[PDB]
RNA sequence: GACAAUGGUAGGAGAGCGUUCUAAGGGCGUUGAAGCAUGAUCGUAAGGACAUGUGGAGCGCUUAGAAGUGAGAAUGCCGGU
RNA sequence: UAACUUGGGAGUCAGAACAUGGGUGAUAAGGUCCGUGUUCGAAAGGGAAACAGCCCAGACCACCAGCUAAGGUCCCAAAAU
RNA sequence: CCGAUAGUGAACCAGUACCGUGAGGGAAAGGUGAAAAGCACCCCGGAAGGGGAGUGAAAUAGAACCUGAAACCGUGUGCUUACAAGUAGUCAGAGCCCGUUAAUGGGUGAUGGCGUGCCUUUUGUAGAAUGAACCGGCGAGUUACGAUUUGAUGCAAGGUUA
């Protein structure tokens, strides 16, 4: 073993962004987003930690689907109950919940670690163009697309 | 019928986290001058729930 | 300002003053090796530069020459009767740093 | 100071004692024997005479007082093991374990 | 003349046992299965020194791309910039500074950029 | 100093470690033997020294010889738990 | 760079899959029976999600060095949204 | 040649206890110290047992008495543990604590990567095929005679004894 750089809960740093859903298409936006949670995208990257971030996301409901899944996308849910499964909603679910459907969508690009679900816990959504979390001085941050 | 596998030395001691038994109830005596069970008997030296009442 | 160099086929960063380890050179103890392949020194006057960057030498003492900690290797396959078993140290030679390029 | 007193050979197995011991061990002394002295168990009149006993030779050899008189520690250890069997059916049988006991109490004062 | 074989076995267990130091339960202390557990050590050494040059070349290439998305230079182009170059060093130094010393590599990324 | 080989069951060949005893030589031992326990030590391995505690009388080392010479598994025997 | 003889010592005689030329069978079988070749068996590692045989490739040991093979480059999961 | 699971089955009050109608089969169990000097006396306690005092170099040698391991059971304590999917380790590694047969230290280990026990038998077994409850002991290619080859050694057209 030899020298290079480690990063501990000490030597870190962890900011708050906003993100606009709206104009915006399913795919890019969760791989980019948990692209910055996982910790990448920063050089003081350590697995055996987080360095996760923070991240805002506004105005969920005006993201959009190309073709059908538009309805044809069904989400299924299992109660644990025999016969208890449930079709019981499809894409529609962006009319209704649909901070749900994000916080799913991105939660599934995340393992089921213990870290994983830490991270994935560092994300706040709003179908609603209002957040209470000002107090942080959040930024605003620009996707690739 | 019978166990298929050894209870280890974990498991047989979180299985006894309620063997325990509890702190009686206590309270010295009002004139025999000890320690004694409550809404009973003293069993000394006159007998005394609230004075004598008995020998025994 | 620190400086990158070249020793066995692998490399090391070093601010003046620190310590290395390193596989061995078969140099005794006080007999100052001095490097000659050097490829990065920056800070200040910031010198990248081909392979063996030219004009470029770094002194070291040796502290030690020692042995390394005695891992163990071992090994088998299963429901099979082979096995083996055979431990390895390794040599080292331990510098510290006077005179960051010359 | 410190001070001790021991019961050898007891015809009581551990754990049935090592409960009772759980009922004292950091309290004062007249408590104990108070609690000791209450609960209807077989253990309940050895402890007693042994922490009673144990009081006995400190204040004899050592010379102490009885107010400051705490269970430092206390435990059982187990001990021979008269194997026994009873009979049982099918022409059988099943060997029955009457066990012992090593009693240990250690009064303390904590001073000096 | 019979042999007692005794006086050697307990101390080949002993130099097994203790080799079991901080294994759960049982396997601390008893001889059979702290034998096969250590089998299981060392085998798991022998393919985690393997594992770990693997993981550590991942890490400090993870790290590195990490840096040079901020010039939008993806990992790749960059490497082939340092070929190009006719320079070449490690990972792990390219670790070492974009990590401790940014300008550094930013002169490094100029001095590869320009070749393509 | 170069050059090349070095996965491996059945199995074939080779070099090796330690135990008990013997013969010879040379040594240790109440100013504490052996064994036991602890330890962050040496050797490529089997293994061996060292320091300390307990222990209360015999033991090592070099060379070679003979062996009831090594045990994780027998729905194994015995004993204890 | 192997081939042959002699002499000493054995093990093996239940093989399987993939492709391939064929018989049988129903141009059925992870079928069976033969030839052909490979790998497993006796060989781990990377890929095939996961896996004895398929694909790349044959571990003497250690390194926080590098270049490639099959297969891959949005997140999971390193690498071209 | 053995030195108490060996050796007579039997080192001791053994062909005993015991089992069986009977022929018959058949056990386990050695060690205080140099000397019994084998704990006067006080104290608690009904006793047993113990703490003290003394005999003795040593009584943690005190009669179930040399040495006293492992399983197993506890008492306390440094570190750690109550959103967590675990053939239980290994690799990396922060935090907290400590200081060695003094050297790339040691104890714990939040978190991540990786990873389906051991032998046997098998075309192949994580295997839901088998065996092992743990640990201690015991316990399986031996010996004579002879043939054959291999190596050594002495002699040599000679060699060798029963
Ligand atoms: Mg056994
Ligand atoms: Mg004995
Ligand atoms: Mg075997
Ligand atoms: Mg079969």
């Amino acid at each position: 073993m030899r020298q290079t750089f480690m990063a501990n809960e000490s030597n870190i740093e962890r900011k708050w962004y906003v993100i606009d859903a709206e104009g915006q298409t399913l795919g890019r936006l969760s791989s980019e987003v948990a692209s910055i949670l996982r910790g990448k995208n920063k050089v003081t990257y350590t697995p055996h930690v987080d360095t996760g971030d923070y991240v805002i996301v506004i105005n969920a409901s005006k993201i959009e689907f190309t073709g059908n899944k538009e309805t044809d996308k069904v989400y299924y849910r299992h109660s644990n109950h025999p016969g208890g499964i449930k079709s019981i909603t499809a894409g529609e679910l962006r009319r209704t919940n649909p901070e749900r459907l994000i916080e799913n969508s991105i939660k599934g690009m995340l393992p089921s670690t213990r870290l994983g679900e830490k991270q994935g816990k560092k994300l706040f959504v709003y179908g609603g163009a209002e957040h209470p979390h000002a107090a942080q001085q959040p930024e605003n941050y620009e996707l690739r697309g | 019928a019978v166990p298929k596998r050894r209870t280890s030395k974990t498991r047989k001691n979180k299985r006894r986290t309620h063997f325990k038994i509890s702190v009686p109830g206590m309270t010295e005596c009002p004139n025999c001058g000890r320690e004694y069970k409550l809404s009973h008997r003293v069993c000394k030296n006159c007998g005394s729930y609230n004075g004598e009442e008995v020998a025994a | 300002m620190f400086a990158i160099i070249e020793t066995g086929g692998k490399q090391i960063k070093v601010e003046e003053g620190q310590e290395i380890f390193v596989e061995k050179l078969d140099v005794n103890e006080g007999d100052t090796f001095t490097f000659d392949k050097v490829l990065f020194v920056g800070g200040d006057s910031v010198k990248v530069g081909a392979p063996t960057v030219e004009g470029a030498t770094v002194t070291a003492t040796v502290n030690k020459q020692g042995r390394g900690k005695k891992i163990t290797v071992f090994t088998y396959k299963r429901r099979k009767n082979s096995k083996r078993k055979k431990g390895h140290r390794q040599p080292y030679t331990k510098l510290t740093i006077d005179k960051i390029n010359a | 100071m410190e001070a001790k007193a021991v019961a050898r050979t007891i015809r009581i197995a551990p754990r049935k004692v090592r409960l009772v011991l759980d009922l004292i061990r950091g309290k004062n002394a007249a408590e104990a024997i108070a609690i000791l002295k209450l609960t209807n168990k077989a253990s309940s009149p050895v402890i007693e005479k042994v922490l009673m006993s144990a009081l006995a030779n400190a204040e004899h050899n050592y010379d102490m007082n009885t107010d400051e008189l705490v269970v430092k520690e206390a435990y059982a250890n187990e001990g021979p093991t008269l194997k026994r069997f009873r009979p049982r059916a099918q022409g059988r049988a099943s060997a029955i374990n009457k066990r012992t006991s090593h009693i240990t109490i250690v009064v303390s004062d904590g001073k000096e | 003349p019979r042999v007692k074989g005794g006086t050697v076995t307990r101390a080949r267990r002993k130099k097994t046992i203790k080799l079991a130091k901080g294994y759960f339960g049982s396997k601390h202390t008893l001889y059979k299965v702290a034998k096969q557990q250590v089998m299981k050590s060392g085998q798991y050494a022998f393919r985690d020194r393997r594992q770990r040059k693997r993981d550590f070349r991942k890490l400090w290439i993870t790290r590195i791309n990490a840096a040079a998305r901020q010039h939008e230079m993806s990992y790749s182009r960059l490497m082939n910039g340092l070929k190009k170059a006719g320079i070449d060093i490690n990972r792990k130094m390219l670790s070492e500074i974009a990590i401790s010393d940014e300008k550094a590599f930013a002169q490094l990324v100029t001095k590869a950029k320009d070749a393509l």
